[PDB]
RNA sequence: GAUUAAUAGGGACAGUUGGGGGCAUUAGUAUUUAAUAGUCAGAGGUGAAAUUCUUGGAUUUAUUAAGGACUAACUAAUGCGAAAGCAUUUGCCAAAGAUGUUUUCAUUAAUCAAGAACGAAAGUUAGGGGAUCAAAGACGAUCAGAUACCGUCGUAGUCUUAACUAUAAACUAUACCGACUCGGGAUCGGCUGGAAUAAAUGUCCAGUCGGCACCGUAUGAGAAAUCAAAGUCUUUGGGUUCUGGGGGAAG
């Protein structure tokens, strides 16, 4: 299953909904102060999923969207606080640099190469993906030195 | 005997929580008591690094792999 | 006619594994497939034994002479004709844990 | 090492320990872990020493070793070990005299201390020190000369 | 005015795990050689032997040193890596799975002509290096003949920088993603409870997720050997690349 790892990739991590949609009864906070907390966080430049983690663990919120019915992502970018380039592309690019970083220096490390090379891949591969869905400018490439002065 | 549709509670349990009927998870939320200045805050069963209590900053919990240790003199009840 | 499910060497999850020279001739031998038999005997013949302990000058050995270590490794051509290993029926060929 | 010539008689220094075939292949055994531990330390005697430590996993769980009765420690808590056996080595080295180190080091006490430190990570049997080298030995005016051997 | 949120997939994060990779470090005997001490007449090698080495003192003994390799034993139906392959210490660099998630994205996925990254050994080019073995070669022996098996030597090679080369019985001779069909212990990595103690990176017990396998067994398959897939095929259709059509000629 695991992406283009071909032969033994196939295995389950979890994560699973509980049935009930209903926010918890516990839980006192009203989803305006909700929004407040996660466009704080936001602004301190967190990710709409370490902002996820945060109210999760710390503030006893499980669920944003069945709080709000807003998800984590569509409230950035409404209340204006939003991450640029999607969280998911950033970190594939940022690797692949710290990848480029590492082989510039160690020019014999074939492995690094190899990973690289399907780093970049995927990279390419949710380029499409965020193209075809009008996430992306449509010019928006992926090269070595474009993606390294472009915000990351 | 066995009937798929009504599937008997303590062996649900012991299933993993994919393979149950609900597909139900096995985390809690839990009010957890400063041992220090004994204030009351939530945290989530498995929770990722380390919580430190809003009052008087010391450690309440530390991050592994699922558990969370509940460090010290910290009274917990689970939420629910 | 696939003779052994094993093919006679224990290696299973991996590629490659190191060779080893056999004890008796030195040809190369997979490490999984060789037969190795770990030999603790002494150096000594048991007569032989009663004469040196006579003359062990000190009394305060307990067993006080040595045992031969050697971890003895065949190619199969060898163990085959040493007969350290050797031919048995298609039904006790898989048997595992068989010495007294 | 021989140091001195006295009158028909030759005086030895400290050169080297060790151990006989015999008690080391006594010790290995299938089915554990072999763990050994490598140290380089000061006297404050003037010597450079070289310690080789050896140790073996000890089984707890109560039935004979085998090829069922897997005894392995993870490569992890070995690595943790050594760098605590070898760090106590050296500890215990830089305080002492050789003469101090060498009885210590022939004999029980450094076996007994070392399960103490390791117990933690696993469990150990036969802890034994395998061989120790002199690096650097300085020469020894009269004085020291006189007070090795200091016989009552 | 935004469907769920796939026991779909990508991403985040948390404690781990590994003989995965790249740099540095570092050890260890061993072979070979040298030095310094010793002692002497034989060492080697074989089925016997002979080539060899030996009084200029070999083999042998003790202590050092030089120089290239190589990581024993622990070492396993154990681990990692896409495969080739990967086993000494420590430090650094980037990478990875599985597990854990009441985190986020929201079909982003499967397979794949083009086109690309790798790819044992041997071999090639330009420098290094050269201890061990060792194609070619030189010799001994064996033999009717040995340009062979054995022995004494020995070059290229073996190791290394930069480069080529693209091949193996590169083997589970078994394509990849996905369902579903028996039972049982054990094993490696996570996690979840429970128990004992000398109270822990350790034991045991019970769960479970993922690995490598094994042992029974099939009123399932097969020409059989056999196969928990090589099953759910004339009761013939889940998705997708590749390959074969008597033997030689002939890769
Ligand atoms: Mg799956
Ligand atoms: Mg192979
Ligand atoms: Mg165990
Ligand atoms: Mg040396
Ligand atoms: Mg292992
Ligand atoms: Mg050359
Ligand atoms: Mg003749
Ligand atoms: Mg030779
Ligand atoms: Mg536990
Ligand atoms: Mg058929
Ligand atoms: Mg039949
Ligand atoms: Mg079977
Ligand atoms: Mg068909
Ligand atoms: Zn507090
Ligand atoms: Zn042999």
């Amino acid at each position: 299953g695991r992406m283009q790892m071909k032969g033994k990739g196939k295995g389950i991590s979890g994560s699973a909904l509980p049935f009930k949609r209903r926010s918890p009864k516990w839980l006192h906070m009203t989803p305006s102060t909700v929004v407040d907390l996660s466009v704080k966080l936001a602004k301190k430049g967190l990710t709409p999923s370490q902002i996820g983690v945060i109210l999760r663990d710390q503030h006893g919120i499980p669920q944003v969207r069945f709080l709000t019915g807003q998800k984590i992502l569509r409230i950035l970018k409404k209340n204006g606080c939003a991450p640029q380039l999607p969280e998911d592309l950033y970190f594939l690019i940022k690797k692949a640099l710290s990848i480029r970083k590492h082989l510039e220096k160690n020019r014999k490390d074939k492995d690094s190469k190899y990973r690289l090379i399907l780093v970049e891949s995927r990279i390419h591969r949710l380029s499409r993906y965020y193209k075809l869905n009008q996430k992306l400018p449509p010019k928006w490439k992926y090269n070595a030195q474009t993606a390294s002065a472009l915000v990351q | 005997e066995r009937d798929l549709l009504n599937p008997i509670y303590e062996e649900e349990k012991q299933k993993n929580k994919f393979k149950r009927l609900i597909q139900a998870p096995n985390s809690y939320f839990m009010d957890v008591k400063c041992a220090q200045c004994q204030n009351i805050q939530m945290i989530f069963s498995n929770a990722q690094s380390t919580i430190i209590c809003e009052k008087c900053s010391a450690i309440l919990c530390k991050p592994t792999g699922g558990k969370v240790q509940i460090q010290a003199g910290c009274a917990f009840k689970i939420k629910n | 006619p696939v003779k052994r499910r094993n093919a006679g060497r224990s290696q299973k999850n991996r590629g490659h594994t190191r060779t080893v020279p056999c004890t008796n001739c030195g040809r190369q031998v997979a490490k999984d497939k060789a037969v190795k038999r770990y030999t603790v005997r002494d150096m000594v013949d048991p007569s032989s034994k009663r004469d040196i302990q006579q003359k062990l000058a000190f009394e305060n050995e307990k067993q006080g002479i040595p045992k031969l270590y050697v971890k003895l490794q065949y190619c199969i051509s060898c163990a085959i004709h040493s007969r350290v290993v050797r031919v048995r029926c298609a039904e006790d060929r898989r048997i595992r844990r068989p010495p007294i | 090492v021989i140091d001195e010539v006295d009158g028909r008689n030759a005086k030895t220094s400290f050169y080297g320990l060790d151990i006989t075939r015999d008690r080391l292949c006594s010790m290995i055994r299938k089915w554990q872990t072999l763990i050994e531990a490598r140290v380089d330390c000061k006297t404050n005697d003037g010597y450079i020493i070289r310690v080789f430590t050896l140790a073996f996993t000890k089984k707890t769980s109560a039935g004979k070793q085998s090829s069922t009765s897997t005894c392995y420690a993870k490569s992890s808590q070995v690595r943790a070990i050594r760098r605590k056996i070898n760090t106590f080595i050296t500890n215990e080295a830089a305080k002492l005299g050789i003469a101090e180190f060498s009885k210590n080091l022939i004999g029980e006490d450094y076996t007994k201390k070392i399960e103490k430190e390791t117990k933690n990570i696993f469990p150990l049997q036969n802890i034994t020190i395998r061989k120790v080298k002199v690096l650097k030995r300085p020469k020894l005016d009269a004085t020291k000369i006189a007070e090795l051997y200091s016989h009552e």
